[PDB]
This record gives structure tokens, sequence and C-alpha cells, in this order.
């Protein structure tokens, strides 16, 4: 359990800093931004984690259980 | 003529299954339980029209824990903004996103 | 939402087309019913699975149950036709217009 | 269709005459779609040729029918300078009773169709004006 | 009731046994002794997790530790 | 993934047989070895006449006996709940049920055959 | 809306139990046993926070008394543990029935030579206490104020005034 | 049929319709709605007839289109709101596809071509069944969810309901299929008013089934199914005669007749909110209605038709027919204004 | 629209509080009226069945007057109990809200102004 | 194109759909709606529900091997016809192929169609969860508590099959 909400914040922290340099000339955006009216801890969908990430970790992530055997 | 037998005899029949967030067996939580918890808590006696009236925040809230449709347009907004940046050719990605990272455990 | 959701009742509204425009055949018509509820089926399924609903599983595979005790008495309400008439077309099932 | 009616209502009346009458066509020629549509639905055609030839003769018909209403007001309006009166939809009823006597080839369906929707020109004039509602919301 | 019964075991005998272990299978469970050993089995599988309640000070009977003494053992199904 | 593989390789080995089968061998077709068999007889009319099927009501009951299957299907996961007595209860009146519908098959004559 | 708050990347960089499935599956009885207090009190404060970026200090010292935990096995017992977590790791489905001898020769090495005692059937799914001394979140749920219900029915049932008042029905 | 399965049919739809009253679950409403079907399927196949496999086929037909509809909009609900609770809808599209379903189901217009062959081609009680025991399900649906019903789709289906009954109404020589159009009708007055007090809509229902059931009753003690024979019945019995004209009296809307109890109170619940000219056009459409009602008096009571000589046989013999409740529907049907406020109970 | 009033408890007849309003008298009007449409019921029997229509079958005609006089001393509970509710929920929310409904001072005819037009 | 897996199955299960949506005869709209049904039963299968996905795999390949034993007992044409032979069978076909490519074309393009509701181009999978439910299916135990939770749901569908059989009994009498 420890070890997976240590990589939870890890994986959100390394695409929270990495959104940072690719959207600067955009306008009116603000880094970060949640779509929650309150700051109450979710459960990040898996989108939010490997959404920056290649595809070969995603098939063998998400379809990954399903897909051995 | 809506004959609420259920409560006239103390019978629960369906009471169990209408709402995500009920008793589960083994006590598993779905993916919107607070959200679910606090939609319930907030907008219970006072009516509909009151409900929808002043509780909406937290019901607009469960909507999008449930739909997730706002991330998704966040998603997609961050991923066509990446191919573009790729396709003009001012983009390089980490190693750490390329695969070759070495994760935590 | 999504994009398989679109894909489902995308599916639901072509079969539905199917069965509100007939083609002279009473059991194509229940094949496109079955249909309308295969796209049900799948589109109920798949939203428990998104939304983790576990205690709710078991509403599809009951709406599945369902589907048959009446797609049956359609079948039921087939060869009756056929014990009146020849075949199963529905432009001979014309007779009550009187 | 919700604003179609609203284009039709959103002009000041009697003023600019081209764009009301293809406003009262285009209100018309939907109007006449769906009353050709349901007629080859329960009504069997006898052929696609045959088919296509009533939902045209229903469409030019009701086109017909907005077009020279909405002209026949727009000049009535013109012409007498009140906007707020009732009188010049009546004329313009009567004028689309004629054209449908004149395309249904028939007098007493003309001169009744004159009383008739001249009547329901002058009631939709009123209900403009003094605000009456066809669905009221509920409030008590 | 012998004579009824001795007929239909010569006509049918699917029949009489099918209904001899319908009946065997209705009215023996509600007369086992070894129910309720199913009851505490099933009750018993640590299938989620165990987690601790906050502390006012006031409890007699949960544990501090797992190999105290104090709190439900499980004696029972380990001699059977 | 495996699953798909194994299928797309059973799929080729099936599809590859009546190529080998087909597009190998010297045909020579005339006009009578493509004619249907009736024992060496032209057919009386054609196959596409309605069958006066008898089982119709063993179809539509295999069918509803399908779906009780169904629903008794899930029990074995059931044996892990803890409340037994309602599970033991209503697994034995699901099976009545099927048995209630059985033996007013069995009573009323929809077990044997028409005509 | 909001804003998330996430935790520095510094914060979060520990040192791991860089182990396997099976040699954690070997001693986790023992484990379970000599480390329970702080596993116990982790697992407390994330039930009762329900949010990872104020449950850090807990896992790493978890994390810190398990690798403890594992160099005080390796400093005594070494070679009967790896024998047993290799047969173990043999298994296709870790079955801890295929491995008696060698979880016989385990338990008895490190009660010989550390004195734990592995736990009987059920011991470790018992309900706990933790000792801890940090207060109880009020709000959990980072909820807000409660709206205002309706005001109930009170004062004694009135016979209506002049009849049900319909036209001109007097009763 | 089987008096034991017939019982057993019978405890199924009123088993479907009251699953369909008590719960408080989508899923358990459609299988209420679903064992509401297969009851009420065979007892239209009584007879075994060729006109009946028609009716039970369109009728199949119709309410399974119906039932799908209702799935969706129950999914798309779901999907939607995340729970089962029957309460308002949270989505214009699923209120649609409600409305639709229910409206397929009531046989309200524009989805009204399957009511009249249906009531045709099954007997007399079997038409009793029908238009009175599925006219209690779905208008407790709607009454659980006019919260999120559209004003102006609903309006428009009882406008059309009210225009197309009376018209339909006007040249129907059969007696099933004139009850059929004011069953419509009836729908149709009974539907406008859903959205402003439910409980003139109860009001109404009640009224209605009342109405519908003594004159079936009636059908079914005469044992008449055409106009002409129903003019026949002068010479068998004039009492007959009499309760056939004062209970369509009653249903024309005239005073100091039960029927103007409904529909006046209607005007009453609707002239609050500021409509005025819709209960003026469904004033003069139940006008119409009361035109086709006339004609049918004058066929049956006010001009004794000639008659034949085989019914004086008929005259040796008395009624020994089943009438069930009939006098007491009678006269709820005929002289129920003085109690008017007694619809105060409803609340 | 009472079914808030109607929400708690459900399926009840006649509540506690409808116990506490004054039951309708056996002299009430509309009672004798019920019995006298029991009575014309309990009359078209004896018409429909070509019976004679005032002296056969007593038992009949008593127990119709019976069973409506019953259901309709019932009703009118019912009906009373809902009215008496009606006007407490009415005075009730009245007393609780006077901001949104204030008072009226009723002017006197030596000076509000009124247009008098001549029949002529 | 890869991780499209999802949308790869349901674009055959449209195409499956429209092509026996067409009507042509009841044993080739029973083959295209099995097609239909095979891929949706993968989805079903590639969203973690084997046991649903195989329940309506055994469910449909029962109930339409008895459709098949009933075209081909009474409801059959002497020239039945397989896709074109007959004109407005494949006109229709042609037609519902041609606009499933044209939402194909409208999601593969802008990521983003408005069809009564709006709809995304990504996969599902990004819905998918992140979190682990230990040594247990979630959908077992739903289908478990079937009958320990599920008292009135059980009760009310075995009467209805019982219902369905003795009404099947009872339509095909005759007398
Ligand atoms: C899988 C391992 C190996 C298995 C064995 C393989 C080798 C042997 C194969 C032999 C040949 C098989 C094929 C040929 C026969 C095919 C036809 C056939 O099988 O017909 C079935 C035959 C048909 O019977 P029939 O043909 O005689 O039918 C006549 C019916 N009456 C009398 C009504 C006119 O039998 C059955 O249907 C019975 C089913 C099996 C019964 C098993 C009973 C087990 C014990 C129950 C309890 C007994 C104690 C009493 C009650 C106590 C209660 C507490
Ligand atoms: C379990 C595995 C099974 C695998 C398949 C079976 C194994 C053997 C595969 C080869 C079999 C021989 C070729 C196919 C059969 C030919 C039969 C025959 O008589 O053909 C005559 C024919 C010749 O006869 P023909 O062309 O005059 O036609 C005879 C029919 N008339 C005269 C009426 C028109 O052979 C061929 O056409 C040649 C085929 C290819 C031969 C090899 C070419 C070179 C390959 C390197």
């Amino acid at each position: 359990q420890a070890e997976k909400d240590r990589r939870v914040l890890q994986m959100l922290r390394e695409n929270l800093e990495e959104e940072a340099t690719i959207m600067k000339d955009v306008p009116g955006w603000k880094v970060g931004e949640s779509v929650f009216h309150t700051t109450r801890w979710v459960t990040p969908m898996m989108g939010e984690l490997y959404g920056l990430r290649t595809g070969e970790e995603i098939l063998s992530s998400t379809y990954g259980f399903i897909w051995y055997t | 003529p809506f004959f609420d037998v259920q409560k006239k005899l103390g019978v629960d029949l369906d009471h169990w299954m209408t709402i995500q967030s009920a008793e589960q067996p083994h006590r598993i939580p779905a993916r919107c339980h607070a959200f679910e918890k606090e939609w319930i808590e907030c907008a219970h006696g006072i009516g509909s029209i009151r409900a929808e009236k002043e509780c909406k925040i937290e019901f607009e809230d469960f909507r999008e824990c449930l739909l997730r449709q706002k991330t998704m347009k966040r998603l997609n907004a961050i991923k066509r903004q990446r191919d573009k940046l790729i396709k003009e050719g001012k983009y390089t990605p980490p190693p750490h996103h390329s695969g070759q990272e070495d994760l935590r455990p | 939402m999504s994009l398989v959701y679109m894909n489902i009742m995308m599916a639901f509204t072509v079969s539905l087309t199917g069965l509100l425009m007939y083609r002279s055949h009473l059991m194509s018509s229940l094949l496109c019913l079955e249909g309308m509820m295969l796209s049900l089926f799948i589109l109920a399924t798949l939203m428990i699975l998104n939304s983790h609903f576990t205690l709710a599983s078991m509403m599809p595979i009951i709406l599945l149950v369902f589907a048959a005790c009446e797609a049956a008495l359609g079948l039921s309400l087939l060869v009756m036709v056929s014990n009146t008439y020849g075949t199963d077309y529905v432009q001979n099932l014309n007779l009550l217009q009187c | 269709a919700k604003t179609l009616l609203h284009q039709y209502w959103d002009i000041p009346e009697g003023t600019e005459c081209h764009r009301k009458t293809y406003a009262a066509t285009s209100i018309g020629g939907a109007s006449g779609l769906v009353v050709s549509a349901y007629s080859v639905a329960l009504k069997t055609p006898t052929s696609f040729l045959e088919g296509v030839a009533r939902t045209g003769r229903y469409t030019f018909t009701a086109a017909a029918i907005g077009a020279i209403f909405g002209l026949t007001s727009c000049i009535s309006a013109q012409v007498r300078e009140k906007p707020d009166d009732p009188l010049n939809y009546l004329i313009g009823g009567c004028a689309g009773g004629l054209t449908l006597g004149a395309r249904t080839r028939s007098y007493g369906i003309g001169a009744a169709a004159c009383a008739y929707m001249g009547l329901t020109a002058a009631l939709v004039k009123m209900g403009q004006l003094e605000g009456w509602k066809v669905f009221a919301e509920p409030k008590v | 009731v012998a004579a009824f019964l001795k007929n239909v075991w010569a006509k049918e005998p699917v029949l009489v046994a099918s209904f001899a272990i319908a009946g065997l299978a209705v009215i023996l469970p509600t007369l086992s002794p070894y129910t309720k050993y199913s009851l505490m089995i099933n009750r018993a599988t640590p299938y989620n997790y165990p987690v601790p309640l906050r502390d006012d000070g006031n409890m007699p009977d949960v544990p501090s530790h797992p190999q105290d003494p104090q709190g439900p053992s499980l004696e029972w199904l380990k001699r059977l | 993934m495996n699953l798909m593989i194994t299928l797309l390789t059973n799929f080729t080995l099936a599809t590859l047989l009546v190529t080998i089968a087909f597009w190998l061998p010297q045909l020579n077709v005339y006009s009578e070895k493509t004619s249907p068999y009736e024992c060496g007889f032209d057919p009386m009319g054609s196959a596409r006449l309605p069958f006066s099927m008898k089982f119709f009501l063993v179809a539509i009951t295999f069918l509803l006996f399908d779906l009780e299957i169904a629903l008794l299907l899930p029990l074995p996961w059931a044996s892990q709940t803890t409340n037994l007595n309602t599970m033991l209860t209503m697994a034995l009146l699901l099976i009545f049920l099927l048995a209630v519908s059985l033996a007013y098959e069995w009573t009323q004559k929809g077990l044997e055959w028409t005509e | 809306p909001g804003i998330v708050e996430l935790p520095s990347l510094e914060d979060l960089k520990v040192q791991e139990v860089k182990v396997s499935s099976s040699v954690l599956k070997a001693a986790a009885h023992h484990y379970g046993a000599q480390c329970d207090k702080p596993n116990k009190e982790f697992m407390l404060c994330r039930w009762e926070e329900k949010d990872p970026r104020r449950c850090l200090e807990e896992g790493k010292l978890v994390n810190q008394c398990a690798l403890e935990f594992f160099r005080q096995i390796k400093r005594h017992c070494a070679e009967p543990f790896t024998e047993y977590w290799t047969c173990i790791d043999y298994s296709g489905l870790q079955l801890f029935r295929r491995c008696r001898k060698e979880q016989a020769q385990f338990d008895k090495c490190v009660l010989d030579k550390l004195g734990w005692v592995r736990p009987d059937l059920g011991e470790l799914s018992k309900v706990t206490k933790v000792k801890t001394d940090r207060p109880l979140p009020e709000n959990p749920y980072h909820s807000r104020a409660r709206p205002e219900p309706n005001p109930e029915v009170e004062g004694d049932l009135k016979p209506a005034r002049h009849g049900s008042r319909l036209f001109f029905w007097t009763m | 049929m089987n008096p034991i399965i017939l019982i057993i049919i019978l405890m199924t739809v009123m088993l479907g319709t009251i699953i369909v009253m008590i719960s408080t679950h989508w899923l358990l409403i459609w299988i209420g709605f679903e064992m509401n079907m297969l009851a009420i399927i065979p007892i239209m196949m009584k007879k075994h007839n060729p006109r009946a496999t028609e009716a039970s086929t369109k009728y199949f037909l119709t309410q399974s289109t119906a039932s799908m509809l209702l799935m969706m909009a129950i999914i798309i609900n779901l999907m939607f709101s995340g729970q089962w609770t029957v309460m308002k809808l949270f989505n214009p599209m699923a209120s649609m596809l409600m409305t639709m379903a229910l409206a397929m189901k009531l046989g309200m217009a524009p989805f009204h071509f399957w009511v009249p062959e249906v009531t045709q081609g099954i007997p007399l009680s079997s038409g009793l069944i029908l238009l009175t025991w599925q006219k209690l399900a779905p208008m407790s649906v709607l009454y659980q969810i006019l919260p999120s019903i559209n004003l102006d789709l609903i309006l428009t289906l009882s406008i059309l309901s009210i225009t197309i009954g009376g018209w339909g109404g006007l040249n129907q020589t059969q007696l099933r299929k004139i009850m059929a159009y004011s069953s419509i009708a009836h729908m149709g007055w009974m539907t406008a008013v859903l959205l402003y007090n439910p409980t003139m809509t109860l009001l109404n229902l009640i009224i209605y089934i009342i109405m519908t059931s003594t004159m079936f009753t009636l059908f079914m003690a005469n044992s008449t199914t055409t106009t002409l024979s129903l003019s026949h019945t002068w010479n068998k019995a004039p009492i007959m005669t009499i309760l056939v004209l004062i209970t369509l009296l009653s249903m024309g809307g005239l005073p100091p007749l039960s029927g103007f109890m409904p529909k006046w109170m209607i005007i009453q619940e609707m002239t609050k909110n500021d409509s005025i000219i819709l209960p003026t056009l469904m004033a003069i459409t139940a006008l119409l209605n009361l035109y086709f009602y006339m004609r049918l008096t004058y066929s049956t009571a006010l001009t004794m038709f000639p008659s034949t000589n085989n019914m004086k046989m008929k005259w040796q013999f008395p009624t020994t027919k089943r009438m069930t409740l009939l006098p007491t529907m009678t006269v709820l049907s005929t002289m129920l204004l003085p109690l008017t406020p007694i619809l105060s109970i409803l609340e | 629209m009472m079914t808030g009033r109607q929400a708690r408890a459900p399926l009840q007849f006649l509540p506690d509080e409808a116990r506490s309003l004054p039951p309708p008298k056996l002299t009430d009007p509309r009672l004798a009226y019920i019995g006298f449409l029991g009575y014309c019921s309990g009359l078209i029997d004896n018409a429909i069945r070509r019976r004679p229509v005032l002296s056969a079958g007593l038992h009949r005609q008593f127990l119709y007057i019976t069973s409506f006089v019953f259901v309709g001393y019932y009703l009118l509970k019912r009906q009373d109990y809902m009215y008496a509710v009606r006007d407490h929920d009415m005075f009730s929310y009245i007393k609780s809200h006077p901001e949104d409904f204030p008072e009226k001072d009723k002017k006197t005819y030596r000076e509000v102004f009124e247009e008098f037009h001549p029949v002529r | 194109m890869m991780t499209y897996i999802v949308f790869i199955l349901s674009i055959i299960f449209v195409m499956g759909f429209v092509g026996f949506s067409s009507k042509p005869s009841p044993i080739y709209g029973g083959l295209g709606l099995i097609v239909s049904g095979g891929v949706g039963c993968g989805i079903v299968l590639n969203f973690g529900g084997s046991f649903l996905g195989l329940m309506v795999f055994l469910i449909y390949l029962g109930g339409m091997m008895v459709v098949f034993g009933y075209t081909t007992a009474m409801a059959t044409e002497q020239y039945p016809e397989v896709w074109v032979s007959n004109k407005v069978v494949l006109g229709t076909f042609i037609t519902g192929l041609l606009m499933e490519f044209l939402m194909v074309y409208y999601v593969l393009k802008d990521k983003e169609v408005e069809i009564v509701f709006k709809f995304n181009g990504m996969g599902d999978w990004v819905i998918y969860d992140t979190g682990d439910s230990g040594f247990f299916s979630e959908e077992a135990m739903g289908i478990a508590a079937l009958y320990s939770y599920g008292t009135w749901l059980v009760i009310v569908t075995g009467w209805s099959l019982l219902i369905g059989v003795v009404v099947i009994m009872e339509i095909t009498r005759g007398n």
C-alpha cells in the first residue's frame, strides 16, 4: 500500500512537472488545474497517469492483466 | 399512486441496490462513493426543487466523477498540443516518459 | 462521454430503424428486437464495469433473461400465424381493418 | 422549428417584405414536409414517382400558403401603416384561403378557408399583443 | 401407502429415486449439526483488511497485538 | 492477446486445408455432378418447403430451461457467502421452480409429439 | 475550479525494499507478527485520513521497519531463508502446502536464534487497536455546510374553516 | 381455458401491476411491465381465432418497442445519474425516451394506431381488462417522473390524442373501435392536466375506469358487439335501454351526471395557471365526442328499432349471466356529482 | 400535492391526527345522500334481474344501504381530515413567511378615485 | 492503432448490426447478429467481464439456434436472399455502412462528435481503474449476492420464467 501511494504521487508529480514546459505560449490556461469543485483527494483515472508515456506501457498496464492468458 | 408498501410492512425489497453508495458485498467501494455520499446527505429531505437549486455543486462534482469528460477535454487539449509540438519539432520526450525509467519499487 | 458508448448507442438506433421499417417478415423484426436488446445489454454491462458498481451486476443478465422470456413468446406468436396463414408475411396481416 | 417561428417574430411587422415572406414560406415548407411524410406513411403511394409527386404537391401548396400569407400581411401593414392591427392578418388569412381554394380548385373551400384561417391569424395577432400562452407553465 | 409406493417403484423407479433424493436434500440440512460450523467457516475467511480502530482508552476486548489472548481465536476449525 | 493469436492460427490452418483441397486438383464439372442428390432420381420440388416440425414447444422450452440454467449457474461463488440459509433456501426454490415447470409439462402432455 | 497541492519529488525519494513476491511471501507471517505496530499505524491513518499527500511519514516508517526486519533476517538465518523462498518461488501458484520441510526448518531456525513465534490461523486477521496521538479529522471528506432543512408541522389539527370552500359546497 | 390456469394468469397480471406500483427501482418497474405483458397476452387468445392472433401480434410488437425504449431511457438515466431511484430524471433525452415508451404503452396519439384493432380483435372481457388495467401502471410511472416531463411534449400529445380520438370516433360502427377512440379522448383529457395537478389526473382516471367498466359490463350483459344488436336490445329489456342511455349520457359530459365531474374541474386546475384557450379547444373536442355518443344513444334507446320474431323465445328465459357489481358501478358512473369534494381523499 | 405530508408515513387511511377532528354526525346530509345512492342501487338490482322493485329482497337492500353508508362515512372522514390538513398547512405557512405576504390598508371611498361611465 | 482494440471491436459490432439490420433472411440475420455478439462478447472480455461475456455468448447461441430451427421449420421462402438478390436489402446495407464510416471519419478527425450527447475519440481504457481488487473479482460477488441480497429479484425472475412456461403452453393449444 505504501509503495502504491508513493508511486501514484510520483507519477502525478511527473505528469504535472512536464505540463508546465509544454503549455506556455497558449493563452488563458492555468497549469495543473483540477476539474473538481472540492479539494478532496480522488482516485485518479488511468489517463491522468500514463497519458504522456509510450503505448507499450499502455497495453502492458491497462490490458496487461486481462491479456495475460 | 406510488403505494410505498416497502415502508408500510417494513420489508426491504429493492432499497439495497437502488443507490451506488449502499451496502456492498465484502465492503467494496465504487468509483464515486464519496461523491454519492455527499450528494445524498446534502440533498436529503429538503425537496427535489430545493436540492436542484442549492446542492448543484456536489451533484456537478459527482457527474464529473462519473463521466470524467472534463478530464477527457484536458487530456485531448494537452495531447493535441503535444502532437503539434512534435510535428513542428520543438519538443523532445524525457527518458522517464519514453520507457527506460526504472520505476519506484 | 466516450467512444464505445457512441458506437453501442448508434448500433441501438440502427437496429431501431431496422425494426421500425419492416421488410415483410415477422421473425426478421424479432431478430432486430433482440439486436436492440443486445445493444442495451452491452451498454449496461459496460456502464457498470466502468463505474465499479458491483451489486448492480445482477441487472444486465436478468435483463437479458427477461428478454428471452418475451422473445420465445414472439416465436410462440409466429407459428400460430403459420397455423392460419401459409407464410408469415406482415402484408398478409391486415384482417383487422373493419 | 423553434427558431423559424422566433425568426418570424424577431422582425418588426410590415417593415421588410422578402425576409418575412421567406420565413413564412419556410414554416409552410416544414409543415408541408411533415404532412406529406405522414400522408406517405399511413397511405401507401402506388409508386416512388407518385409518392414524390404527392410530397412536392403538398410542399408547393403549403409554401404558397405561407408565402402569400406573409406577403399580404406585409403590404397590408405597409399600406395601412398599422403594425399593431390584426386586420392585416385577417386580410392575409383570406389571401391564404383564396390560395388554398386555387390550388385545391374549389370556391366554397376558399371562402371557408378565408374565414377560418383569417380568424386563426387574428387570434395569433392578439395572442402576440396580449401575451396569451398556448402552453402555460405551471404556477400553482 | 405401501401399495402405491410399490406401484410407482415398478412403473418408473427414476421418479421415486428423484423424489427421495429431493426429500432428503430438503429435510436433512434442517436436521444437520454442522450447518453452523459452515456458517462460522464462511464468516472466518479473511477477505478484506482488518483495519484497526481509534482508542478512547476503554476497550476490554480488542488487543494491541495479534498474538495477545484477547480477541477471537480460531481453535475450533484447527481441531474440528 | 494469446487467445487472439490462437484463434487466428486455428482459422489459418482451417482455411488453408480447403484451399489446398480446392485449387490443387484438376476440376471437371458438367450439369450432372452438381445436381442435388435424391438417390438417383430427380428431386420432387425443392427442400425449401416448410417442414411440419413437431417439437416447437420443446425448442422454446429448451430456451427457457437454458435461462433457468443461467439463473442457476453462479451458484458456486454463492457457496462463499455469509447468509447461508437464504442461499440454500432459494437455490432449492429455483430448482423446485424448474421441477414445477417440468412436472406441468409432463402432466399437460407437452413432452410428447404432435400428430 | 480548485487547485491540486502535490508533494515534492524530494519527499517521495526514499529507498525501497527491493525484493520479489516470493521473498515477501516467505517471510510474510513473521513480518506481520514482529512489525505489527507501524503497519497498523499506517493502515489506521490511511483509513481515517483518505489522503496520500498527508500519509507519507507512516509509510516511510513502515518501509524502514520492513527493511530493518529483513536486515535482521539477513544477519542470522540467511541460507535457510534462501532455500525457503527458492522452493516457494519454484511453484507457480506460490502454494504454502508444497514447502513444508523448508518452512519447518525456517521457523525452527528463526525461533532458536531470534525467538519469533509464527502466528496460528486467524491471528493476523484479528481487529486491533493503535495507541496513536494524531487528532481525529472532524471533516475528512472536505465537505461544506449542510443546507437548512424545511420546518416541520406543529400545532393541533383545527377543522377546516367553513367546510371545503369548493364552489357552492358549504360542507 | 382452465379455471386454475386463468386464475394464475390473473394473479400474475395483478402481481405485475402491484410490482410496478410498489417498487422503488427501475429494473423492478421494467420487470413488472414485462410480467404485465406476458400475463395479458394469453387473455386475448382465450378463443383461438385469427383475429385474436393478429391483435396479439400487434400488441406484442408495440409493447415490445415501448419496453425497449423504456430500457434505453433507464440506462441513459443510470449513466448520467448513477442510481436507480424512481424519482425525477437527470436527462432530457431519457425523459423523451420514457415519454415515448409510456405513450406507446398507453396508446396515446399518434401512437394510437394499435388500440382499435387490438380492442376489436379480442372479446369484451379481455377488452375490459386491457382498457382498464393497462392504464394504471403507466399512469403511476408518469406520476413518479412528472418533475422531468417536458411541458410542450405532453401537452401536444394530449391535444393530438383528444382531437384524433374524436375524429376517429365520428366514423366507426363497431362498438369496440368506439370504445378505443373514446379511451384515447379520455387519455388526452386525463394527461393534459398531469403537470398542473396530478390529483386531477388520478380522479379522471378513476371516473373513466368506473364508466368504461360500467359500459363494458352492460355490453357483456346484453351480449352485443354491434350497433344494430344494441338497438335490438330494446325488445329484450327496457331497463337495459334506460341504463345505456343514462351511462352514455354520463360519458358525454352533461350535468348533473358524474362525467361532468372530472373534466370541468380539469379547467378549474388549468385556469389557475392562466391556460385559457387549451381547455376551450379540449371542450370543443369533448363536444365532438358527445356528438358520436349522441348518435349512439339515438341508435340504442331513444328510437326503438324493428326487431325479429326469434326474440320471443328470449322472452321466456331471464338473464342468467353474472353482472359483476353492475348497479353500484352504474350509480357511481351516474350520480357522483353532489359528492364532488370526495376527490380530496386522493391527496 | 399533499404527498410530502404523506411522505414519512404511508398507506394510512386515518392517521393519528385524524382522531383529533370532530367526526361527521350520522345525520349529515352527505351520509343520507350516500344511503339514498345505496337504496337506488338496490332498486336497480330489483329491476335488472326481473324482480319486483319495491318488495323483493329486503336483505339485499339493507346490505346495500349499510355498505354504502359505511364506505361513505369513512371516505367523508378522510375528506374532512385532508381539508383540515390543507387549512392547517395554509395557516402554518402564512405564519411562517410574513415578508413575502404583507398587509393591506383598506382605504375608504372618500378618497379612492373611480371612473363613472354614463349609460344613455 | 493498437490500443484502439475496443474501438475496432465496436466498429465490427456496428458493421454486423448494419449487416443484419437489413433483414434479408432470418438465417443470415442470425449470422450477422452472431458476429456482432461475438465482438460484443470480446468487448466485455476486454473490459474484464469474463462471466457476462460468456453468458451472453451462450444465451445467444442457444436462442438463435432455436431461431434457426424455427426459420427452417415455418418461416421460409422458396428463394431466400443472401444480401444482393434484392435491391432494398443491399441499398440499406450500403447506406448503413456509409453512415458507419461517416461517423468513423468524424470521430478519428476532430475527436469530438455531437450526436445527441457529445462523444470523444479516445479509447475507454483511460477511464479504467488503477487500483487492485485483491484476491477476488467484484462481479463474481455481484452474481453471488444475487442469491443472498437478491431475494425479491430472484423470486420475481423465477415466477416470470414459470409464467412464461405456462403461457407458452397455453398459447399453442388451438382448442
Ligand atoms: C464416466 C465413467 C464411465 C461410465 C460407464 C461407461 C461404461 C458403461 C456404458 C454402458 C452403456 C451406455 C450406453 C447405452 C445405453 C444408453 C441409454 C441409457 O443410458 O438410458 C438410460 C436409462 C433409460 O432407462 P430405460 O431405457 O430402462 O427406460 C425405461 C423406463 N421405464 C421403466 C419408465 C419404462 O436409465 C436412466 O435413464 C436412468 C439414469 C441413470 C440412473 C443412475 C442411478 C444411480 C443411483 C441412484 C440412487 C439409487 C439408490 C436408490 C435411491 C436411494 C436414495 C437415497
